[PDB]
């Protein structure tokens, strides 16, 4: 899963 | 509503305490507590609200894969029908997590959106906002799948045009809106290249601004520009 | 009384789900609704019971001393007076974990234990009383504690003297009581002798039946001599 | 904090 913030 | 007697410090403090023991929920409640006294809340503040949310509706989301995929598992060809419990439990986490989501919509409506004047807060604001559409979409099935996805764009779209008329490139909230929008392109809305694109350009042109910063500011620029290119490395 | 109109078979099968997702307090949730069916637990349903609360309430005593920490370093020489919100936060979680182990401790006495005959069941759910006695002991500061403590003791108690009798020395639920009274000694009962005494007694003399053992015996046998051993290094 | 289980 891509990195969010 | 059960907050309602307690001091708006006291709630802000028990919020601080509940990240240090790790109390998620509680921190959510204490800061949805803060929000409901009805006064625009400071960075800090901000940035607790959030960490809250992100932490309880991280784990719901977690949960609601787990569960999905012993879903999907059981409705393969030679899977033995095992009868509703999957569907039932899966349906449960499911509304516990639009259950959040519909919380943190409702604080961001009624009323921190249209009370927040400076860039940095309306930008913050809007990236959560396109944030809790995005968990939504991320479950969602049926007729409103549609205007789910385009209220998280409208979301995130807002809060780009104010962050690249107002903010640096290297503007932590500027890249982390980014990091997201490029994350709701590639996952949400079937939008791979733009989400590469989104990603590229918002590293490129933050390379180009670091020059401008002091050493406390680069470690904060750099470590979300990290993120981008981890997601770039992924996906390309 | 909100699980009454779930079928038991459907509780346990959502309480093995509650397990993958990591979603402990549901999973307890589940097995109370399955304990208040009436019908005895197999072995099976008594290790969900059990890992399920000891989740619960590990994360609530982790989060309890990470408050008293905090309240403990307020009440030092220099410490400036920030009011009444860590006592009253720390009294919050304490309140919450002390109403998980009264409704363990009210499972048990309503009605496990008195239904459970067999050795394994029993001593299985006389070590229970034993930890969740413990757990209520190690946050009490009143007219109660002498007697909290010895109701922990009093469970292990005969826990210890239906296991030496009925049990082998190697079997993992004499094992793990034996570890856990231990543990009550040493921290709660401020008898450190009768701890360490205890420990290497007992992995002494299942160290001397693993020859009666299987592969898999003497490997659930081994990992919990092993916990005996660990604490025996700590404490010499 | 030592072992239990
Ligand atoms: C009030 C305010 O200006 N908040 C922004 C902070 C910037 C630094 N920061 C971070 O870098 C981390 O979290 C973010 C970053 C960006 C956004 Cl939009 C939201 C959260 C980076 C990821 N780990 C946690 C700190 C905190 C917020
Ligand atoms: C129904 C029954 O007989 N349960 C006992 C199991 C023995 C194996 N086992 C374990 O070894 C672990 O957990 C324990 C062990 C002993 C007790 Cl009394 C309770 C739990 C060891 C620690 N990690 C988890 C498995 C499971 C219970
Ligand atoms: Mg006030
Ligand atoms: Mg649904
Ligand atoms: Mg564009
Ligand atoms: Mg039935
Ligand atoms: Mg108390
Ligand atoms: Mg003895």
């Amino acid at each position: 899963f891509p990195a969010t913030v | 509503g059960a907050m309602g007697s307690m001091e708006r410090a006291s709630l802000i403090q028990k919020a601080k305490l509940a990240e240090q023991a790790e109390r998620y929920e509680d921190m959510a409640a204490f800061m949805k507590g803060a929000v409901e006294k009805g006064e625009e809340l400071s960075c800090e503040e901000r940035n607790l609200l959030s960490v809250a949310y992100k932490n309880v509706v991280g784990g719901q989301r977690a949960a609601w894969r787990v569960l999905s995929s012993i879903e999907q598992k059981s409705n393969e060809e030679g899977s033995e029908e095992k009868g509703p419990e999957v569907r039932e439990y899966r349906e449960k986490v499911e509304t516990e997590l639009q259950g959040v989501c519909d919380t943190v919509l409702g604080l961001l409506d009624s009323h921190l959106i249209k009370e927040a004047g400076d860039a940095e807060s309306r930008v913050f604001y809007l990236k959560m906002k396109g944030d809790y559409y995005r968990y939504l979409a991320e479950v969602a099935t049926g007729d409103d799948k549609k205007r789910i996805i385009d209220s998280a764009r409208s979301a995130y779209q807002e809060a780009m045009d104010i962050s690249k008329k107002e903010m640096p490139p290297t503007n932590p909230i500027r890249l982390g809106l980014a990091l997201n929008f490029s994350v709701f392109h590639y996952e949400i809305a079937n939008s791979p290249e733009e989400a590469i694109s989104l990603a590229k350009t918002t590293f490129d042109e933050a390379m180009a601004d670091l020059h401008t910063l002091s050493e406390d500011s680069y470690k904060d620029s750099t470590l979300i520009m990290q993120l981008l290119r981890d997601n770039l490395t992924l996906w390309t």
